[PDB]
């Protein structure tokens, strides 16, 4: 949000990939 | 950077960065070898590459080993400079290290 | 459909009959290191037809008492054909890995494989703080015997088990399991005799039970390789 | 098929379902695949709408609660007499995540982690008034030189990431990047360290994040003082790899997965989950 | 084998070099082991007089 | 060729080379270039994207890092009995990176250095409660007229650059400027000061900051404290020169160069690496 | 400007300021077998950097009373690194070789080297009408001295035997032969336990002489394979 | 094609036939002082030929037991011809330097030569506190020999003195070393009595070794300032 | 980054300057 500083780890955190795959763990088959 | 090789006793001051080679009568013979730790205290460690790494802790990438042979002109030989990747003992006879 | 599989892979081939399905193990079929992947300089020797085959181990007597059975991958192929050759030969390696477990009995037989791939499995050694050693963990072609598990001897539960890459042989419905593992390490490669990645454990959540004659089932397992590569050669050591 | 899920998803009403060949609760555990059987599928469902937010169970909000992961109290006084043994004020820590097990069994879940160390040092003290005291904590690689005594020269602080801060101010929180040579740290090391068969068991030094040597910049007062520094650890930036079953016996050593368990259940070696009478015994049972 | 004449010196030198390539990297800044400070310098309390 | 790198750089592949007259392998030292044998022209190599950062070998990271350059404990009392020599409540220091040997071995990597001093005072106090004192830190510049006593009038500060902070607060920092007369700072001066031949060698003036005298704002108190008063700085807008062989004896002044190393190797004049048996033994071998 | 040569095979490399040329055997270079010409149906394993590569040989003291001294390929090389390793593993190869004989001396010295590679060198014993064994033939990393390298010890001509592929260590000119073999077999593939198809051989024609300090002069062979095939893997004999 | 070097300053010229390169120190070749760098407001006698040209130094005895040799800049040159006496007679002087150090042996010697050029060679005295007086540091045409060179009197490493401008004087392979100095100083003209920005530095890293009939092998320097300037004109000082 | 002085000597250090010249190092010859 605010990250005022010279380095990205630095920042705040990335509270926000709501991307999911289940289908890697509850279907993994072929 | 001058690497101290003959990192040893007896060697004293100026001797320790260059390698006394001589001829043999034995066939195949070892002559030196390196360790290859930047990071510790070696042959590497008072080095151009070794000095500013041990500022560091993780480290990359390939390095770069140059030998300038200093006999006469005359002095005609030949020379197999092993780099083993790690994992097993130093290589001590020379078909492990060509390998 | 889904219940006959032939495994084509080198001169290796391995037909089934009753399988249930193959699980590519999180989703991830194997492959080779890409380029923007790649950490090693020189050029990785990739023999696709002396590795990428299937290395049968030895068979394990599933019976009544029967704790379980461990093998780390790629310990258990170290010492065995090309792959162990170019193991030795090598600083690094990058392979993923086609279990293909065996084990087959009657239709009067009864009994439940928990054939499942464990990446990183640090074990723990029971009622002492002492860390398990070197012949503790890299029993090499033998395997292991489970301890402990019920706890898969490292304090954890079987009962999550299934989170890793898993199949069932189940011997009423299938006599196979098929588990294709990917490279699971952190590091792109790494060094095969100090590190294993994979650890196939195979636990009896359902004992064998049977009330006919006591044939000896076993439990064979055909580890095949896949997309190795092989950097830093060197000497070998073994 | 990986998809953007920001909520728990809909339920589709669904009718009466008589029909041969798609038997949708009937499925196969041995592909190892877990059952695909909707709750419209098995049962007859009506449309619910469900805006219940995921969010909560992120990886990222799941680890990046700041806990503990060192506390000592240490005295704070002349060690002219006092043993060679305990902190003459000041303690090195190598930086662990194993030392606590709350957040030990969260980062135990996975695999492998990829996360920044968002370090918050709380430092409080006790008499043997408070003093206001500075700290140093100097940030020491794995391995490197630690210092030896409170006013020896290696606390100069060259080129280490020393931080100064006192009691009076708030806590003293920097963020120690993802410093794994790896692409993630190897929570569970399937291996050994060394190329000789003497290393440890399950300590990859790559997991490692290094010392965390922490002075009292100070010196000695006439009177003692027992100043116990707790340090706190923020996971942040969280990728996360290949979960793993959840520890349920007691941890036995900071350096390895031994296992005990307790002496009864609940969370025992022959019994994980507490017993009940027989298996169709309820617990707590409604009896009216 | 190194062979020499009879009038070269037969015991003949190596100077062996170190670089790092263009590959090379080097991150985790930490303070050298290659210096220490047992006391102060010499001077050093002359430098405040 | 003056390029961008912010990556270390890619290895391209490459294949079974057996070509007459491009030898690359063979390079000369004697004309005194580092040997241009690329890894792909030696050994047979793959296409690596190699994406390590070089940033953190930045001369600008590689030298702000706020380091230790003073560090004096002081007597806070009555000072009508005490010697003539010690701190009266005040100590003079002549700003001087060589005191301390971690950033004085990082600044002599380089011959001349163009850098901005982020000098932080940090004060700290102990008993002989804790006071809330205020201190000065009074910027005389080199040569010029420094204090006699702790209430003289050269602490009014009509024009020097007085800092006045506390030991409650934070650290009193500031920034003082590139103040050489040169374009640089000669960290190393083949040379002398003076014109007659009484000058002392190695230490020019321009390469001085200048004086910093810090005294303490309160009066003398009934008892006495011990103030400690450590100052960091942080070099910024670095531009630096002609790299050297960093130091590998330890230091003797810091007022020269001058040597004796150490006893044994390692660090020791006749040895600077430690000794082995012999140029044909491995010391760390991998014996299984 | 063909003085200096540099040959990078694999992580091997040889740099070398006195050479005369390189010899490519017949005008041919080494090539995998093409798919017009293949035989074996199964797919080779080409590990392409592990066998591709200068394995040194042993180096053999060049001195005045030698006769000569010989190694047969690839049996120089069925012991030695991952190219030993895929000989014991496979019933075929099919491999180029790149032979760089090294053999220095000073400015004072003199001799002669005929370095040249005899494929299909079928041996004679001397004086009987029993062939020669097993051991006489197959002498492995070792080599073998010539008996009479005047005849090349099968009767033919040492004065003829610059129709085969050759280079000359003249100790006055340079000091390095460099040939590049290609696969010198009417079949296609063959096994190379029992078979060699070139025949490295050296042979003093002028002896080393001089009148300075002797120093030991020795001829040291750095053979490496080129575009190395591998078919029917099995298990290792050694 | 780069062995051969003819360096024509002035009246002097010197032709070279073992030469290695001639060394553009730090990329950087001398040159007059800019408008925009400059700072003395009078304008410089620029003599360009009564200067720029080879003043050659005397040659110091390269013997067994020799640890080195120094020459501080202009410290070396501030009595010799008109640069000495343009050195006497200004207050400041900016000027480039074209060292070049000749030493030649037979093709039976072996030794190598450190010919290296330290900017701003803080010297340190061995075993005391006392810095280096004005008799220890200025020595003048005759220069110094080193008391530690392996640490190069200064603490520092011998063995990382390769950072700064320097050529290598390898008897095996040239016998004349060329380093092209600019101007070093973070001022842009300076006192020339008073301070040395570059200081030669000559040091038997391989010592002078043979077996033949020792002749006297000895090191000679020929420096040239280049792009001289000189502010500030006066009486002569000496 | 903020930098509310009016001296540009004071402002947060420079750690943006990524070009470099090695070969006036590794290749310093004419």
């Amino acid at each position: 949000q605010i990250n005022f500083y010279k380095d990205s780890y630095a920042a705040s955190a990335s509270k926000q990939d709501f991307s999911q795959d289940p289908s890697k763990f509850t279907e993994p088959v072929v | 950077s001058m690497m101290e090789i003959n990192n040893t006793e007896s060697a004293v001051g100026m001797e320790r960065l260059k390698v006394d080679i001589s001829a043999l009568t034995d066939v195949d013979q070892l002559l030196f070898n390196i360790p290859l730790d930047i990071q510790l205290d070696g042959p590497l460690r008072n080095t151009l590459v070794g000095n500013i790494s041990r500022y560091y802790t993780h480290w990359s990438g390939s390095l770069e080993m140059t030998f300038m042979f200093c006999g006469s002109f005359m002095a005609a030989g030949k020379l197999i400079l092993c780099y083993t990747p790690p994992g097993g003992s130093c290589p001590t006879t020379r078909e492990t290290a060509m390998l | 459909s889904d219940r006959v599989l032939q495994l084509k892979l080198g001169n290796s081939a391995i037909v089934t009959q009753e399988a249930a399905n193959y699980c590519c193990a999180y989703g991830e079929w194997p492959n080779y290191l890409p380029d923007h992947e790649a950490v090693a300089i020189d050029k990785p020797t990739q023999p696709e037809t002396a590795t990428d085959r299937f290395y049968t181990l030895k068979s394990v007597k599933w019976e009544t008492g029967s704790t379980g059975w461990w093998w780390k991958l790629p310990d258990a192929l170290n010492n065995i054909g090309m792959f162990g050759q170019n193991v030795q030969h090598h600083y690094l390696y990058r392979s993923g890995f086609l279990i293909h477990v065996q084990c087959n009995a009657t239709k009067f037989h009864q009994g439940a494989l928990l054939v499942v791939a464990i990446p990183e499995h640090q074990r723990g050694a029971h009622n002492t703080n002492t860390s398990p050693g070197f012949d503790d963990i890299m029993k090499g072609e033998e395997g292991g015997t489970f301890n402990h598990p019920y706890v898969l001897d490292d304090g954890t539960s079987l009962a999550c088990a299934t989170i890793f890459p898993h199949q069932w042989i189940n011997l009423r419905t299938n006599n196979s399991a098929t588990i294709v593992l990917p490279w699971m390490n952190a590091a792109p490669m790494d060094f095969p005799l100090r590190h294993n990645q994979w650890t196939l454990a195979i636990i009896p959540v359902v004992p064998l039970g049977t009330r006919t004659t006591s044939s000896m089932v076993p439990i064979t397992v055909s580890i095949a390789p896949m997309c190795c590569e092989f950097n830093g050669l060197r000497h070998a050591i073994t | 098929i990986e998809s953007i899920i920001k909520t728990a998803t809909d339920t589709v009403k669904s009718e009466i379902n008589a029909e041969l060949g798609v038997v949708p609760s009937l499925n196969a555990v041995e592909t190892g695949a877990t059952s695909n059987t909707e709750p419209e599928e098995a049962i007859q469902t009506r449309t619910v709408i469900n805006q219940h937010g995921v969010s909560e169970t992120l990886v990222e909000n799941f680890l990046s609660r700041a806990a503990l992961v060192s506390k000592r109290s240490f005295e704070y006084k002349d060690h002219t007499s006092s043993t060679a043994r305990a902190d003459k004020n000041f303690f090195k820590w190598t930086i662990n995540t194993r030392s606590f097990v709350q957040l030990r069994r969260k980062l135990e879940l996975f695999t492998y982690l990829r996360f920044d160390a968002e370090i918050t040092i709380l430092t409080t003290v006790a008499v043997n008034g408070l003093p206001d005291l500075t700290l140093q904590a100097m940030f020491v690689p794995t391995g490197a030189l630690t210092p030896e005594k409170q006013d020896s020269f290696h606390w100069q602080s060259g080129s280490n990431a020393s931080v100064f801060f006192k009691i009076s101010d708030p806590p003293a929180r920097i963020t120690i990047p993802f410093m794994c040579i790896n692409s993630a740290y190897s929570v569970f090391y399937d291996g050994f360290a060394g190329f000789e068969k003497n290393g440890l068991y399950g300590i990859n030094p790559a997991d490692t994040i290094g010392n965390l040597c922490v002075r009292i910049v100070n010196e000695h007062q006439p009177v003692g003082f027992t100043v116990t520094v707790r340090v706190y650890m923020k996971p942040k930036h969280i990728k996360a790899w290949a979960p793993r079953p959840p520890r349920t016996l007691p941890y036995m050593s900071i350096a390895n997965a031994n296992y005990k368990g307790k002496e009864r259940a609940p969370n025992a070696l022959s019994a994980i989950i507490g017993n009940r009478d027989s298996v169709k015994t309820m617990p707590h049972n409604i009896v009216n | 084998n190194l062979i020499v004449p009879s009038e070269s010196s037969d015991t003949c030198s190596l100077i062996g070099f170190i670089a790092a390539k263009d590959d090379f990297s080097l991150r985790l800044m930490r303070d050298s082991p290659d210096i220490g400070q047992l006391d102060h310098l010499h001077a050093a309390e002359a430098a405040y007089q």
